[PDB]
C-alpha cells in the first residue's frame, strides 16, 4: 500500500482516508451525497461530468483543496473513462436516467455505459468497484428499465467480478423523484407494496461497502425499515404535504411492487441502520407546504 | 521600452504568455519537496 | 476559603436556580422544534436539553454552577429571541460528525490518539 | 447539423445578455468593501459594464464576496446565497474571503468563503486593486461567454 | 536540463516526480504540471572561473547594492576554486 | 483655535425676511442643486477604459511575488528563510538542503497567495532581493488551489516578470 | 541622548505621583499600589470590592473629574491565583490628564459593574464577558457581544488556543453551516523567538 | 548523528507472509489476528520473545504479562547476563551501583572486560573529567585500548 494513500488524521475535512474515488455520475441525487460524504472524510474524489460545469458547483464545498477533481467523460469515449480511473482505488458508477432521450436509452445508460465503465476499471487495476442496480430489475419485468437494468448487473457481475452491487428499493430523499414525485401528481392505489429506503441510509451503505473489504463480489438490496401499500404511501405523502413531466415506464415502475430478496444481504450487514419514513418525511416534504403515519404490512 | 528597452537575460521569458486560469495550462500546485520516510522493501526471496 | 458568591449561599439556592432554568428549557423545547422548523422531534430535544443538564452533574461547586446557570440563561435567551439561527440550534445535534471510536482496538485502528 | 447551429447561436445570445448585463449583491464585509466602492467609483466605474451598482439580493446575479467570513455572520452568506435566483456566480474578492488571509488561524473566521459557497472567480489582494477586482468581473463575464448550456442540452 | 520519468512526468530542478503507483499524478490529469526549465544548477555551472591575481577575493554579486551582502573568499587552496556562497560564482588565483 | 459651526442668528429685517421666505418659495437651494448637478453633466468624466487603459501605478506597487534570479541564472534565494520570520500571515513555507553542488537552496518554496496580506515585509526582510513582490495584480484564478503557489510557479513568475521587476527595483532602491 | 531617545517628561511625571499619593490617601481602604511609568502614565491598582467607590471618587470629584471612560480591559495572567488584571483608563477633559484604575479576579469572582459610574462600560465589561469569562454583577444586559451564538469558552484566555475548537462550513446533506472539530490543513507554526540573553538589566528579577 | 537511520528502512505497514512465501502489506485486523490465533494453538513453552536492544518497559511489561496469560515465563533479552546466584534478584548485582556522577568521588577505578570509550561514552567522559581534576587512577584488564 502506498506512502501517499495510507489514512491520516481524525477523519475531518483536512484528513486522509486513502480513498480515491472515482464517482461517475456525481452530477445527480445520489452522487451529490455521495460526494459529500467522501468528501468529508478527507478522500480524493474524481469527478468525471458530462454536464456545464455550472450544475457541478455544489460539488466545489464539499472537501479540501485539491480533493475534488472535476473532468470531462463521455459514455462513449474508454478513453476519457481509463481518464478519470487509472489513479482511483475504488470506482462508483451512478449513471442513470429514468426517462430515454434522443442520443442515449436505456440500453446505453443500463448496460453499455455500465459495462464500459467496469471493464476499463478491469483493465486499470482498479481494486473496487460498485455498481448501483434497481431492487427491481428482472429480466421478465414489465419496464424498459428493470430489463436493461438487469442486463447491465448481470454483465458488471460478468465483467469485474468483484463488483459490489447494491439494490436500492426506492430512494427518497430532498432532491429524489420518489417523495417529490407524489407531492407534485396531486399515479394510483393498487396492490403494490413498496418499502422505501433513505438516501443517507444508501450513502453510509455505499462507503460501508467501501470500508468492508468483505462486501467484494456481494450483492447488497438496500431497503427500507417499513413496507407500505402504494395507496396508503400516497396517501401519507398527500397528508405531510398539506394536500387534499412523467412517461408510461414510471407508470410501470410505481405500480411494480419491491420484492423481497432474503439471499441478499441489505443494510444492516454494512452496519447501517435503515431510517424510517416518518422521521424524514417531514423535512422531505416541508418545502412542499404552502400527521397520523402510513400503514405498514 | 523602444527607448529604454529592458537589460536583457537568458532565463527571461521570450513568449509572454497571458492568464492562464480555466485553460489546460493552467497552475496545479504540488508539494515540490521528496519523500522523507523511506520505508523498508521485504526480500523477494523465500525465507525457508 | 472564604470566597465572594455569585447568586447562591450553598449548593440548595444553586440547585434551587438549576431547576428553575431546568424549567424554562423545558417549557421553550416545543416552541423552538416550532419557530425554527427543526427536523428533530419535542422528545429528542428534551433528550439533548436533559443531556445537557447530566453533562454537569458532577459539579459541587456553588460559584461554578451558579455560571453555569447564568450561561444557560444566556442560552435561552438567545434561543427564545430568534438570535440564534436554526444552524446553532442544531450544533448541539452533532449530526454531520462521524461517530467516534470508543473502545481501545478501533482507537487503535483509526489512528494514534488514546 | 441545423439544430447544432441552432443551439450555439442560441448559447452566444444568452450568454452574451447574461454577461453583459451582469447585476451583483456585493456583501460589504470588510476593506475589500471600499475598494468595490472604488470599482464603483468614476474611474473604473462597473455601470459601464452592463454591472450595475447594489442591486438588491433577490435580483442580482452575481454575489461579490468582499471581506472577511466570520463564523457569525456564515449562515447569513449562505441563507443569501440561497436567496437568489439562477444563474447565480460567486466572485471571491480578497484573502479573507479567498482563504483566510490574515485572519486565517483565527478561532472566528470561516478559511475562505468557499466552505460556505460554491466560487467561480477568487480574486486575490488585500485588498485587490478596483482594477483588479474589474479584472476578476471581466474574468467572469469571459467565463460565462464560454458556457454551453443549450449545447450540452442538445447533446444529451 | 529538464528530465523525465518512465511516467512521462517531467522531474524538477529538486528531483521531485510522483511515482507511477501514486495517485496524486491525477490533478495533471487533464492539466500541466508547471515546471521551471531554468534549472540554476546548470545555469552557474555556464559561468566561467574568474581568474585573479590577488589571494581574498570580494563578491556582491555584481550591481553592488542590488547584489548580496558583500563576503570575501579565500583562494589559497590549489585544487578547489573559490566558490561564493550566495551566488555560486567562484574565483581561481591565478598563480 | 477653535471655531463655532452652525451658530448664526439671522436678521430679521424685512429683506432678510422675504429673502428667506422667497427662497423657501420659489425654492433657490433647490436649483443651485440643479446648477451643480448640470455643471457636472457637461465635464469631461474621469473614467479610464480598462482593460485598454490602465489606473496608474508607482514603482513600489505590491501585487503578484515573484522569486528572482541573479544576471547568471543562478536563482537568489539562498533558503534563509528570513521571508517567513517576518511573514505576519505565515504564508511562506520554506523547506531546504544543500543541492548536488553544495548550495544553500530551497527544495519547497511555498506561498498561499490567500493567506498573504500582500504587505511586502518579504521583500524588504530579503537580503539578496530573491523575493519581490511584483507589478502583476490581474492574475484572479478560477479556482483556490491555483493561488497556491509552489517554487516553480514563483520561478516562473520571476522568469516572466524580471524585465519589470528590475526596472522597478532599479527605479527605487535607492529609498529602501 | 538627544536625537533617537524619547524626552523624559518630569513635570507631568511629578504631578501624576503628587495626584497618587493624593487618590491612594483619600481612599486607603482600597487603593494596594499607585505607580507612575517612565512615561508618566499613573495607575491606581485597587481592591476590587473598590470598584465603584473608586470609579465614583474620580469621575465626580473636583480635583479629579474624570468625566471620560476611555477604554476597559481584562488581561489574562494564568501564573496569578487572580488571573483576570480588569483595567480602566479614565480621561479628565478638566485637569487634561489620564489615569489607570487596575484591580483583579479570577474566573469566579464576580466584579460589580461600573454601569452605575459610566454607562460607556455597558459594553466594554460585556465584551470582558465574552473574551475572558469574568462575570459583572448588577449589570443592565449581560451576554456575548462578539463571539458566534453557540460559541463554547472565551476566547482570549490564554489556555484558549489560537483557532478554536471548532470550525464552521455549510453541508449540503443536512442543507445547513455546521460546525465540526478544527482541522487545519496547514498547522500554524509556533516560532520560539526569544533571546536566551538579557535585553534590559533594568528589569531583572532577584534569583531564588 | 544517528537520526537518519530513524527515516529510513522503517516498518510502516504490517506484513504477512502470502501464498508464495514473500512478505506482502496487510491491515492491523489481518495481522493481529494471524498472531493471535497461533497464540491461542500455544501453552507452556510453545511461546516465548526476544527483547531487543531498544525497547521500552512499557512494551516489555506487555509482552510479558502478554505470555504470561499463556503460561510463558520464557522472556528474553538478547544481551547476556549470568543468571547464576543471586541473578536478576537483587539489584545491586547489575547496576552501576556507585554513579555515573560517583565517578567523581572515586579515587581508583579498575574497568574489567570492557571498552567504555565505545560501550558508555559519557561514562567514559566521566571518567577522563575525574582523571583530570581529581587524579583518578584508572587500571584496565583487558585488551589495550585507547
Ligand atoms: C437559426 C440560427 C439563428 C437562431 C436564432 C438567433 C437569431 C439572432 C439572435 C441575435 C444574434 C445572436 C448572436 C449573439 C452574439 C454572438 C457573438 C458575440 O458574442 O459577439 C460579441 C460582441 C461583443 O464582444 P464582447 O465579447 O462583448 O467584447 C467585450 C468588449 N471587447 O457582441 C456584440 O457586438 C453585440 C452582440 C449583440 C447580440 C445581438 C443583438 C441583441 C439581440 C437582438 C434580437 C433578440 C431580442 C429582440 C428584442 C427583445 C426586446 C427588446
Ligand atoms: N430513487 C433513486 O434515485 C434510485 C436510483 N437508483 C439508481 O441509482 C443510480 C443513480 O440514481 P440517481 O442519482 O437518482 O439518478 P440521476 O438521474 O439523478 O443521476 C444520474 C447521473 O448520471 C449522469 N448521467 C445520466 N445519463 C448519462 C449519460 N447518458 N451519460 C453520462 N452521464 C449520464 C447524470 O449527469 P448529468 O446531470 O450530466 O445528466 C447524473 O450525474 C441510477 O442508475 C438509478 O437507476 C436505484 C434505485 C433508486
Ligand atoms: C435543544 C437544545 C437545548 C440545549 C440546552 C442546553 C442548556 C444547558 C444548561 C446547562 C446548565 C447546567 O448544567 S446547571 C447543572 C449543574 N448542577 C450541578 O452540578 C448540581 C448537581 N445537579 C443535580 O444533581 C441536578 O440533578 C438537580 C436537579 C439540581 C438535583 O438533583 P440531585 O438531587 O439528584
Ligand atoms: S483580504 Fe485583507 S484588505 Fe481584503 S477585506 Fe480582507 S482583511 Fe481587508
Ligand atoms: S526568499 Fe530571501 S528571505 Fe526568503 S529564504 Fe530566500 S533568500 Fe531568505
Ligand atoms: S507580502 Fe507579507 S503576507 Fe505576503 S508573503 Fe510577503 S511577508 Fe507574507
Ligand atoms: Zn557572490
Amino acid at each position: 500500500l502506498h506512502h501517499a494513500v495510507i489514512p491520516h488524521g481524525k477523519g475531518g475535512r483536512s484528513s486522509v482516508s486513502g480513498i480515491v474515488a472515482t464517482v461517475f455520475g456525481a452530477t445527480g441525487f445520489l452522487g451529490r451525497y455521495l460526494v459529500n460524504h467522501l468528501g468529508r472524510m478527507g478522500s480524493q474524489v474524481i469527478v468525471p461530468y458530462r454536464c456545464e460545469p455550472y450544475d457541478t458547483m455544489h460539488l466545489r464545498p464539499m472537501g479540501d483543496l485539491g480533493q475534488i477533481i472535476f473532468m470531462d467523460w463521455n459514455g462513449r469515449d474508454k478513453d476519457s473513462i481509463r481518464r478519470a480511473v487509472e489513479h482511483s482505488n475504488v470506482v462508483i458508477n451512478l449513471v442513470g436516467r429514468e426517462w430515454e432521450t434522443k442520443n442515449f436509452d436505456f440500453e446505453d445508460v443500463f448496460v453499455k455505459i455500465p459495462q464500459a465503465i467496469a471493464q476499463v476499471s478491469k483493465e486499470a487495476g482498479v481494486e473496487k468497484f460498485i455498481h448501483i442496480s434497481h431492487l427491481n430489475a428482472d429480466i421478465k419485468s414489465s419496464s424498459k428499465y428493470l430489463r436493461n437494468k438487469a442486463v447491465g448487473e448481470k454483465e458488471v457481475r460478468e465483467t469485474f467480478p468483484e463488483a459490489t452491487i447494491i439494490k436500492p428499493a426506492d430512494i427518497f430523499g430532498r432532491e429524489d423523484r420518489f417523495l417529490n414525485y407524489f407531492a407534485n401528481i396531486r399515479s394510483l392505489g393498487k396492490k403494490t407494496v413498496k418499502q422505501p429506503v433513505y438516501i443517507v441510509d444508501v450513502t453510509k451503505g455505499i462507503i460501508n461497502a467501501i470500508k468492508d473489504p468483505d462486501a467484494r463480489g456481494k450483492t447488497f438490496a438496500f431497503v427500507g425499515p417499513n413496507r407500505y401499500l402504494l395507496f396508503d404511501l400516497v396517501q401519507y405523502v398527500f397528508a405531510v404535504a398539506h394536500r387534499p413531466w412523467t412517461t408510461r415506464d414510471k407508470v410501470e415502475r410505481i405500480h411494480t411492487t419491491d420484492r423481497t430478496l432474503p439471499h441478499l444481504p441489505g443494510l444492516e450487514d454494512l452496519g447501517v441502520q435503515a431510517t424510517p419514513l416518518e422521521l424524514k418525511a417531514i423535512e422531505v416534504l416541508r418545502r412542499h407546504r404552502t400527521v397520523q403515519p402510513a400503514k405498514t404490512v | 521600452p523602444t527607448v529604454k528597452p529592458p537589460t536583457a537575460r537568458k532565463f527571461i521569458w521570450t513568449n509572454h504568455k497571458f492568464n492562464l486560469s480555466g485553460t489546460p495550462q493552467q497552475y496545479v500546485p504540488y508539494s515540490t519537496t521528496r519523500k522523507k520516510i523511506q520505508e523498508w522493501v521485504p526480500p523477494s526471496t523465500p525465507y525457508k | 476559603t472564604s470566597v465572594k458568591p455569585i447568586f447562591s449561599r450553598d449548593m440548595n439556592e444553586a440547585k434551587r436556580r438549576v431547576r428553575e432554568l431546568y424549567r424554562a428549557w423545558y417549557r421553550e423545547v416545543p416552541n423552538t422544534v416550532h419557530l425554527f422548523q427543526l427536523d428533530i422531534s419535542v422528545k429528542q430535544g428534551r433528550d439533548k436539553v436533559r443531556e445537557m443538564f447530566k453533562k454537569n452533574a458532577h459539579v459541587t461547586d456553588p460559584r461554578v454552577v451558579d455560571l453555569l446557570v447564568i450561561k444557560g440563561k444566556m442560552e435561552l435567551e438567545e434561543t427564545i429571541n430568534v438570535w440564534k439561527q436554526r444552524t446553532h440550534v442544531m450544533r448541539f445535534f452533532h449530526e454531520t460528525e462521524a461517530p467516534r471510536p470508543k473502545d481501545f482496538l478501533s482507537k487503535f485502528y483509526v489512528g494514534h490518539d488514546p | 447539423s441545423r439544430g447544432e447551429y441552432v443551439v450555439a447561436k442560441l448559447d452566444d445570445l444568452i450568454n452574451w445578455a447574461r454577461r453583459s448585463s451582469l447585476w451583483p449583491m456585493t456583501f460589504g464585509l470588510a476593506c475589500c468593501a471600499v475598494e468595490m466602492m472604488h470599482m464603483a467609483a468614476p474611474r473604473y466605474d462597473m455601470d459601464r459594464f452592463g454591472v450595475v451598482f447594489r442591486a438588491s439580493p433577490r435580483q442580482s446575479d452575481v454575489m461579490i464576496v468582499a471581506g472577511t467570513l466570520t463564523n457569525k455572520m456564515a449562515p447569513a452568506l449562505r441563507k443569501v446565497y440561497d436567496q437568489m435566483p439562477e444563474p447565480r456566480y460567486v466572485v471571491s474578492m480578497g484573502s479573507c474571503a479567498n482563504g483566510g488571509g490574515y485572519y486565517h488561524y483565527s478561532y472566528s473566521v470561516v478559511r475562505g468563503c468557499d466552505r460556505i459557497v460554491p466560487v467561480d472567480i477568487y480574486v486575490p489582494g488585500c485588498p485587490p486593486t478596483a482594477e483588479a477586482l474589474l479584472y476578476g468581473i471581466l474574468q467572469l463575464q469571459k467565463k460565462i461567454k464560454r458556457e454551453k448550456r443549450l449545447r450540452i442540452w442538445y447533446r444529451r | 536540463g529538464v528530465r523525465t520519468s518512465p511516467t512521462g512526468e517531467k522531474v524538477t530542478h529538486t528531483g521531485q516526480v510522483y511515482d507511477d503507483e501514486d495517485y496524486r499524478r491525477v490533478r495533471f490529469v487533464g492539466r500541466q504540471k508547471e515546471v521551471n526549465e531554468n534549472f540554476a544548477i546548470d545555469l552557474i555551472a555556464e559561468q566561467p572561473v574568474s581568474q585573479v591575481g590577488s589571494r581574498v577575493i570580494s563578491c556582491d554579486g555584481g550591481g553592488g547594492a542590488l547584489g548580496h551582502p558583500r563576503v570575501y573568499i579565500n583562494l589559497d587552496k590549489e585544487t578547489k576554486t573559490g566558490t561564493c556562497g550566495y551566488c555560486g560564482l567562484q574565483f581561481r588565483q591565478q598563480h | 483655535t477653535y471655531k463655532y459651526v452652525n451658530l448664526r442668528e439671522p436678521s430679521m429685517d424685512m429683506k432678510s425676511v422675504t429673502d428667506r421666505a422667497a427662497q423657501t418659495l420659489l425654492w433657490t437651494e433647490l436649483i443651485r442643486g440643479l446648477g451643480m448637478t448640470l455643471s457636472y453633466l457637461f465635464r469631461e468624466p474621469a473614467t479610464i477604459n480598462y482593460p485598454f487603459e490602465k489606473g496608474p501605478l508607482s514603482p513600489r506597487f505590491r501585487g503578484e511575488h515573484a522569486l528572482r534570479r541573479y544576471p547568471s541564472g543562478e536563482e537568489r534565494c539562498i533558503a534563509c528563510k528570513l521571508c517567513e520570520a517576518v511573514c505576519p500571515a505565515q504564508a511562506i513555507t520554506i523547506e531546504a538542503e544543500p543541492r548536488a553542488d553544495g548550495s544553500r537552496r530551497t527544495t519547497r518554496y511555498d506561498i498561499d497567495m490567500t493567506k498573504c496580506i500582500y504587505c511586502g515585509f518579504c521583500q524588504e526582510a530579503c537580503p539578496v532581493d530573491a523575493i519581490v513582490e511584483g507589478p502583476n495584480f490581474e492574475f484572479s484564478t478560477e479556482t483556490h488551489e491555483e493561488l497556491l503557489y509552489n517554487k516553480e510557479k514563483l520561478l516562473n513568475n520571476g522568469d516572466k516578470w524580471e524585465a519589470e521587476i528590475a526596472a522597478n527595483i532599479q527605479a527605487d532602491y535607492l529609498y529602501r | 541622548t538627544r536625537p533617537t531617545v524619547r524626552p523624559r517628561n518630569d513635570v507631568a511625571h511629578k504631578q501624576l505621583s503628587a495626584f497618587g499619593e493624593y487618590v491612594a490617601e483619600i481612599l486607603p481602604k482600597y487603593v494596594q499600589q499607585v505607580q507612575v511609568s517612565c512615561f508618566s502614565e499613573l495607575e491606581i491598582c485597587i481592591h476590587p470590592d473598590g470598584v465603584i467607590p473608586v470609579l465614583t471618587f474620580l469621575r465626580d470629584h473636583s480635583n479629579a473629574q474624570f468625566k471620560s471612560l476611555a477604554d476597559l480591559t481584562a488581561v489574562d495572567i494564568p501564573t496569578r491565583q487572580n488571573r483576570f488584571e480588569i483595567v480602566y483608563n479614565l480621561l479628565s477633559l478638566r485637569f487634561n490628564s489620564r489615569i489607570r484604575v487596575k484591580t483583579y479576579t479570577d474566573e469566579l469572582t464576580p466584579v460589580e459593574s461600573s454601569v452605575s459610574v459610566y454607562k460607556a462600560a455597558n459594553w466594554y465589561e460585556r465584551e470582558i464577558w465574552d473574551m475572558f469569562g469574568v462575570f459583572f454583577a448588577n449589570h443592565p444586559d449581560l451576554r456575548r457581544i462578539l463571539t458566534d451564538y453557540g460559541f463554547e469558552g472565551h476566547p482570549f484566555r490564554k489556555d484558549f488556543p489560537l483557532s478554536g475548537y471548532v470550525e464552521l462550513r455549510y453541508d449540503d446533506e443536512v442543507k445547513r453551516v455546521v460546525a465540526e472539530p478544527v482541522e487545519l490543513a496547514q498547522e500554524f507554526r509556533k516560532f520560539d523567538l526569544n533571546s536566551p540573553w538579557e535585553a534590559f538589566p533594568a528589569y531583572r528579577q532577584p534569583p531564588e | 548523528f544517528a537520526y537518519d537511520g530513524l527515516k529510513r528502512q522503517r516498518l510502516t505497514e504490517p506484513m504477512v507472509r502470502n501464498e508464495k512465501g514473500l512478505l506482502t502489506h496487510t491491515t492491523w485486523e489481518d495481522a493481529l489476528s494471524r498472531v493471535a490465533g497461533m497464540l491461542q494453538s500455544c501453552q507452556g513453552n510453545d511461546v516465548a520473545a526476544i527483547a531487543g536492544g531498544l525497547v521500552d518497559a512499557e512494551a516489555l511489561i506487555a509482552l510479558k504479562d502478554l505470555l504470561n496469560r499463556v503460561d510463558s515465563d520464557t522472556l528474553c533479552t538478547e544481551e547476556v547476563f549470568p543468571t547464576a546466584g543471586a541473578g536478576t534478584d537483587l539489584r545491586s548485582n547489575y547496576l552501576l551501583n556507585t554513579t555515573i556522577a560517583g565517578v567523581e568521588e572515586a579515587d581508583v577505578v579498575l574497568l574489567v572486560g570492557t571498552n567504555p570509550r565505545f560501550e558508555a561514552p559519557l561514562f567514559n567522559a566521566r571518567i577522563r573529567k575525574s582523571w583530570l581534576h581529581n587524579d583518578l587512577k584508572v587500571a584496565l584488564i583487558g585488551s589495550p585500548v585507547d
